RNA sequence: AAGGUAAGUAU
């Protein structure tokens, strides 16, 4: 039914999703910002900030592939997986790429964002104390 | 605390008063004190503002930013300080006068 | 200091010696590197690095992080006796502290 | 003058009508050392109360 | 203590002392397995690349390049000595001894702080300079 | 009679939050108790840590 | 000449008067040492083992070590000046208003 | 000494710059530090 | 497929609407920047000493410093054992 | 009395392979040369055991990849990967090293497992929180004994039915037991006086120090 | 016993 949007979050948070949203169909015609937040529960904090009852997650958000980045990515993960199942869903309803080639090159696009994400900082140069100077200097006045 | 308490203006210079105590016998300022400084000055020139500001916190806002942590070397034992933000600042200062 | 020239000289001792020329630098700087990543308590894990250096930068910090604890612990010890001590080394003992 | 505790110059103040709203201060002034990094030595009083 | 640069004999130090004319030559004259000249270039190299618009760093072995034992005093386990445009920059540290810096410090910013002072004096054209901290006493309480 | 004197040791580390908020559900608003106490949950920094 | 052999007797004669407890020291020093040696092991000891697996580390495994790179901003790594201001004239108003008092 | 006390100065200038309370009270009371009973020894003429 | 450029007016096949109007208003200031910085890092002098140097410099301190390498362990400052 | 109940009951015997490594700096032809030298060679030696000592992998350093510290978990055959022919163990002795390898020959009716929790570093005495997983109803000795004993010890399965749990730091040590009450599936917690019962999945979490198994 | 050298240019 769906075999582009199996390979990215896979089956089990791919039937979640089509569950809740109502159909493949009901999936396609919603924005990627909605699909992020199906199966989101307005969960009670009891005495404790927002941030850490994990507001405004979904079942992307604690799929497979968003959980195995670093919780200070998760969310931006959780958006860019939530914007390409809804490309696949999109597809999907129309039975199209029914391989799975638009679902492998989403997934593609996917892993090679988190490894930029997961990148080591470059090189760096150190920046030397400014040498001592004893030169006039001349500085412009005005308002 | 009501929209239209009567002491409402009272706990909040007694609040800024207090956040200004730390500056009192200064001489130079930094650019987070000075920031700090004159948020306590914008309050003071416009607490209504300032107040309605402090309620919409103190209804709505449940996440804060992170506090920055030091310890007074006293050679007995360590003793923690912590660095809230200015703006968090002036909300928990009326607060605890409150 | 004496363990980090111990550790620098036993892993340039077996490097190949073509190398050694721009690279001598550089695994100095994994080791500060791993050394400021245990101080901060944050993950320390380097993709391209080799297992056998890995595991030689890791028991380098292991070493050096019993020694900085011993180190930050009797300073303080002295400190709460009265020894009499510098402000350098009270700024150095309250950060390690 | 200057007898008393608190002192009976306090009733003379000009900060005595906004001073009466504060209340917990004494709390307040060795709660200080929390977030000021320098020692007060006067945490146990208040000048103006 | 070893990645600064080495001089291995005397016309090298010379050399150094003699290329350098926009920039303090810091030497220090000890060994490198002395360990108040392990603390010393630990300090040095902490800051080599900070001041490497004005300051350059050598190490040299008193046993290895024994030339200037008798000349400049280095008889002392670790020595740093200030030279700018061939001429050695005396610092008035307070110690007695105002040639060298016979003592390893722990402060970079301590180290920095006299490098810019060797600097600015000499620039100015002073064969002394005073040194912004006192020595006298280790200020040990 | 005995003269005893003790702290509360730990007081301040081992106060739990649930319950801190939901005592102080007794004294002030729901509003208000639970802005104090998820004050209390935030990021703590120091320099890299 | 003469006054290298000089200095070879004075050299041999104090040698000779060192002689009198110079191998019972030297010999309780290596026992002493050894002593101290086994609760504290030398530094490059400790390392032997795992200096020995350096050996099968490929040369391409030597080279293909990536460089450390700051993790660190442009603002953390390189703040601009901190500027110094004094402090605002209300707070001198509001001390010397403090010294004021009532007279009723 | 003002003007200087707002101007973006080194480590060093700034330290050099905290002296002049020192020196001002060191000459305030120099008839009574600069003697011969306060400290016991021998007598330097200053140049000029 | 040949649109019109807006700032220089001629045409370019839509393949290349997007870099050519990247390109087109590089400023200058980031060529001077680059040439300024070019200049600047190949000019600087090395601080630290070379590898060889690092490797035989670590080599004499362990010649001289038996407490912490080699197997005869002799005085501080000795070469001998 | 080289038969007595302690030695019926826990003895039993393990064979010691030992060869002599030389020293680091020695060039690879000169190993070789001194390879001839029976030194340098595998020697056996057959010493009876009290107990198995197991050495748990060194901690953690640092956190995990998603930023978390992570409590260590070890299987328990992996530190059972002693005690058999193709582990080679380096024992960094104060003046030189050694590959010992431990070869098992002859099991105890009862086995008596010594995890060393606490091992002293270069400055003070530490201890390893490494966590074993360990089945306590069903493990297979057979494959670490070698082929010349497997014969006689048709026997090898072993039951856990004493776990002595060490918890805390070193200086402030404190000792629990998990106990199985034979004749019962229950075990039973011992802290002190205390008595609990305590269910069978929850001894494997805790940090185990001494350990003793049945054969029946 | 020290922490108490002005840095010079000329003769």
């Amino acid at each position: 039914i769906a075999p582009n949007l199996s390979i990215i979050i896979g089956a089990s948070t791919a039937a979640k999703i089509m569950g809740v949203a109502g159909g493949l169909t009901n999936l396609s015609k919603m924005p990627a910002c909605n699909i992020m937040l199906l199966g989101a529960q307005r969960k009670t904090l009891s005495g404790f900030s927002s941030t850490s009852v994990l507001p405004h997650t979904g079942y992307i958000y604690h799929s497979d592939i968003v959980q195995s980045l670093p919780p200070d990515l998760r969310r931006k993960a959780a958006r860019l997986v939530a914007a390409k199942c809804t490309l696949a869903a999109r597809v999907d309803s129309f039975h199209e790429s029914t391989e799975g080639k638009v679902g492998y090159e989403l997934k593609d696009e996917i892993e090679r964002k988190f490894d930029k994400w997961q990148e080591p900082p470059p090189v760096k140069q150190v920046k030397p104390l400014p040498a001592p100077l004893d030169g006039q200097r001349k500085k412009r006045g005005g308002r | 605390p009501p929209l239209s308490y009567k002491h409402d203006t009272k706990l909040l210079i007694l609040a800024l008063e207090r956040l200004k105590e730390a500056y009192s016998v200064k001489s130079r300022l930094n650019q987070s004190q000075r920031e700090e400084l004159g948020l306590i000055e914008q309050a003071y020139d416009n607490p209504h503002e300032a107040l309605s500001r402090i309620k919409r916190h103190l209804l709505t806002q449940r996440a804060f930013k992170e506090v920055g942590i030091e310890f007074m070397d006293l050679y007995s034992h360590l003793v923690p300080v912590y660095d809230v933000e200015p703006l968090e600042k002036i909300t928990d200062a009326y607060l605890d006068q409150y | 200091l004496e363990l980090r020239a111990a550790v620098m000289h036993d892993i340039l001792d077996m490097m190949p010696e073509g190398i050694k020329q721009n690279k001598a630098r550089t695994i100095l700087q994994h080791l500060s590197e791993a050394w400021r990543c245990w101080k901060a308590n944050i993950p320390w894990k380097v993709p391209g690095l080799p297992t056998p250096i890995e595991n030689m930068i890791l028991r380098y910090v292991k070493a050096k992080a019993d020694w900085w604890t011993n180190t930050a612990h009797y300073n303080r010890e002295r400190i709460r006796r009265g020894a009499t001590v510098d402000k350098t080394v009270c700024k150095k003992n309250l950060g390690r502290l | 003058w200057d007898r008393g505790i608190p002192r009976i110059n306090t009733l003379f103040q000009k900060d005595r009508h906004t001073l009466a709203y504060d209340k917990g201060w004494r709390v307040r002034t060795d709660f200080k050392q929390y977030q000021v990094l320098k020692q007060n030595p006067f945490w146990w009083t208040h000048q103006r109360h | 203590s070893y990645m600064l640069p080495h001089l291995h004999n005397g016309w090298q130090v010379d050399q150094a002392i003699l290329s350098e004319e926009d920039r303090v030559v810091v030497i220090r004259f000890g060994h490198d397995w002395d360990p108040t000249c392990m603390k010393m270039d630990e300090v040095l190299y902490s800051i080599a690349e900070k001041v490497k618009n004005f300051a350059v760093i050598y190490l040299v072995d008193i046993t290895e390049v024994p030339d200037f034992n008798k000349m400049y005093e280095l008889y002392d386990p670790c020595t740093v000595m200030f030279f700018f445009r061939n001429k050695h920059i005396m610092i008035d540290l307070g110690t007695g001894n105002n040639n060298k810096i016979n003592w390893a410090m722990e402060d970079k910013q301590e180290m920095v702080d006299i490098i810019e002072t060797v600097y600015r004096g000499a620039r100015k054209g002073r064969g002394l300079v005073v040194s912004p901290k006192d020595y006298s006493t280790k200020y040990r309480y | 009679n005995v003269m005893l004197e003790s702290r509360f040791e730990k007081m301040y580390e081992k106060i739990d939050l649930t319950l801190l908020n939901r005592l102080l559900r007794l004294i002030v608003d729901h509003n208000i108790a639970d802005y104090m106490t998820a004050k209390n949950n935030v990021v703590i920094n120091y320099k890299d840590m | 000449k003469d006054d290298e052999e000089a200095d070879a007797i004075y050299a041999a004669l104090d040698k000779r008067m060192d002689e009198r407890r110079k191998e019972r020291r030297e010999q309780r020093e290596k026992e002493e040492i050894e002593k101290y040696r086994m609760e504290r092991p030398k530094i490059q000891q400790q390392f032997s083992d795992l200096k020995r697996k350096l050996a099968e580390v490929t040369e391409e495994e030597w080279l293909s070590i990536p460089e450390v790179g700051d993790a660190r901003n442009k603002r953390q790594r390189n703040p601009r000046y901190e500027k110094l201001t004094p402090v605002p004239d209300s707070f001198f108003a509001k001390h010397l208003q403090t010294g004021e008092n009532h007279t009723s | 000494e003002e003007s200087m006390k707002w101007k973006k100065l080194t480590n060093a200038q700034r330290s050099g710059l905290n002296q002049i309370p020192n020196r001002r009270f060191t000459l305030w009371w120099s008839p009574t530090i600069n003697r011969a009973n306060v400290y016991v020894g021998f007598q330097v003429q200053l140049d000029l | 497929e040949y649109l019109v450029s807006p700032i220089t007016g001629e045409k370019i096949p839509a393949s290349k609407m997007q870099e050519h109007m990247r390109i087109g208003l590089l400023d200058p200031r980031w060529l001077e920047q680059r040439d300024r910085s070019i200049r600047e890092k190949q000019s600087d002098d090395e601080v630290y000493a070379p590898g060889l140097d690092i490797e035989s410099s670590l080599k004499q301190l362990a010649e001289r410093r038996t407490d912490i390498f080699g197997v005869e362990e002799t005085a501080i400052g000795k070469k001998i054992g | 009395k080289k038969k007595t109940i302690v030695t019926d009951v826990f003895q039993g015997s393990m064979r010691i392979f030992t060869k002599k490594l030389p020293h680091p700096d020695l060039p690879a032809e000169e190993k070789e040369q001194l390879l001839h030298n029976d030194e340098y060679q595998e020697t056996m030696v057959e010493s009876t055991f009290m107990y198995l000592t197991l050495d748990l992998p060194t901690a953690p350093l640092y956190k995990d990849e998603k930023e978390q510290l992570i409590i260590p978990q070890v299987p328990l055959f992996n530190i059972l990967a002693k005690f058999n022919g193709i582990t080679e163990k380096e024992y960094k002795t104060y003046k030189e090293n050694f590959l010992k390898r431990f070869q098992l020959t002859k099991l105890p009716p009862y086995l008596i497992f010594c995890i060393k929790r606490f091992t002293k570093n270069n400055f003070f005495v530490e201890k390893n929180p490494t966590i074993v997983n360990f089945p306590i109803t069903n493990v297979d000795l057979r494959e670490y004994l070698s082929e010349e004993v497997q014969a006689v010890h048709k026997n090898t399965t072993y039951d856990l039915i004493a776990n002595i749990v060490h918890d805390g730091k070193p200086s402030e040590g404190s000792y629990r037991i998990h106990v199985l009450h034979h004749g019962t599936g229950k075990w039973y917690e011992l802290q002190d006086l205390q008595v609990t019962d305590i269910l069978p999945q929850m001894i494997t979490l805790s940090e185990a120090y001494i350990q003793i198994w049945k054969r029946r």
